[PDB]
């Protein structure tokens, strides 16, 4: 919370095997403004994703 | 194989915004029809004081 | 007699303007919400329930 992020430099970055959404549209995020972020961090095996 | 996994879970609460993507602010106009962006709740309207 | 006519009318008319209001399954009743978060292949059936 209280911060900017360009969400673009992760949407360019190639590194990413899937970057789906399911309430927002990858380009608007630069447009939209947010209460929480909530960022959930883990490992786990391919098929599983 | 292992992989990295995030997810980002936005909260859209009827609340005081606090993370933006980089969109630049402008100037304030009274009495002119707009558009409009303020933190997201985005309309059209005659902003008047 | 008369005011009950005006109010069944004046009822009509909250009723019409809370209906704007409801989901109706879409994840906003806030048209502009949805075309400010989406993209067009995905707005259009949110806009379309």
């Amino acid at each position: 919370s209280n911060c900017v992020a360009d969400y673009s430099v992760l949407y360019n970055s190639a590194s990413f095997s899937t970057f789906k959404c399911y309430g927002v549209s990858p380009t608007k995020l630069n447009d939209l403004c947010f209460t929480n972020v909530y960022a959930d961090s883990f490992v786990i095996r391919g098929d599983e994703v | 194989q292992p992989y990295r996994v995030v997810v980002l879970s936005f909260e859209l609460l009827h609340a005081p915004a606090t993370v933006c993507g980089p969109k630049k602010s402008t100037n304030l106009v009274k009495n002119k029809c707009v558009n409009f962006n303020f933190n997201g709740l985005t309309g059209t309207g005659v902003l008047t004081e | 007699k008369l005011q009950d006519v005006v109010n069944q009318n004046a009822q009509a008319l909250n009723t019409l303007v809370k209906q704007l209001s409801s989901n109706f399954g879409a994840i906003s009743s806030v048209l502009n919400d949805i075309l400010s978060r989406l993209d067009p292949p995905e707005a259009e059936v949110q806009i379309d329930r």
